[PDB]
């Protein structure tokens, strides 16, 4: 259906009223998201079918339509902004610098900002523009607030 | 069934919000794609 590049809201009709489980990327013929949002379950826009074709629950990300395109990455020193997209609320590009997640399999960025679970699949983005990853899989910390990995997939 | 619609332009706007902390967190990602806090 719309295919035109952009950041997208993940809506369903399966609860009360029209519920946002998500947001996404289309970027090149492709809509990329968080799997937890979707859970690979194929999506409509407008009339047009879209069709899942690569997941991993581990990264928690899922592609539609082709393969992964998004492959910009943080140089881990410049600020970033978090393209926003609240349920019920406008778009908003929020600037902050982010953290580090410190694991076993190296380490990864870090968005301390506060939203709702609805706001998942929302893209990062750097001073170029280009998506570097997404917000909506991170941990509840000591203070009850959230702080996502900044989550990025592989390019072929 | 689930169905997108689009919210706007992927672009990087000027004199915008700064908020928010930096915080090095010590955590782990389990078979479930789940990160915990390790401490
Ligand atoms: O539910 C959330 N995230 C999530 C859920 C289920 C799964 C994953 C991530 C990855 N593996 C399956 C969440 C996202 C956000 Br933006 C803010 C939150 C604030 C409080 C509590 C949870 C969240």
């Amino acid at each position: 259906g719309e295919t035109t590049d952009g950041v997208y809201r993940v809506m369903t009709r399966r609860l009360l009223g029209s519920t946002q489980v998500g947001v996404g990327v289309m970027q090149e013929g492709v809509f990329h998201t968080m799997w937890h949002v979707t859970k690979g379950a194929a999506l409509r826009s407008g009339e047009g079918r879209l069709d899942p074709y690569w997941g991993d629950v581990k990264q928690d990300l899922v592609s539609y339509c082709g393969p992964w395109k998004l492959d910009a990455a943080w140089d881990g020193l410049s600020e970033v902004q978090l393209l926003a997209v609240p349920p019920g609320e406008r778009a908003k590009n929020i600037q902050t610098l982010p953290g580090i997640f410190k694991t076993k399999d190296g380490d990864i960025g870090a968005v301390a900002l506060d939203y709702p679970a609805g706001t998942s699949g929302s893209p990062i983005l750097d001073k170029c523009g280009r998506v570097i990853g997404l917000y909506g899989n991170g941990v509840v910390i000591k203070n009850g607030s959230y702080v996502s990995a900044i989550t990025q997939g592989k390019r072929e | 069934d689930m169905y997108i619609e689009r919210a706007g332009d992927i672009t990087w706007e000027k004199d915008a919000e700064v908020t928010g902390n930096s915080p090095r967190l010590d955590v782990a990602l389990d078979e479930s794609g789940d990160f915990s806090l390790v401490e």
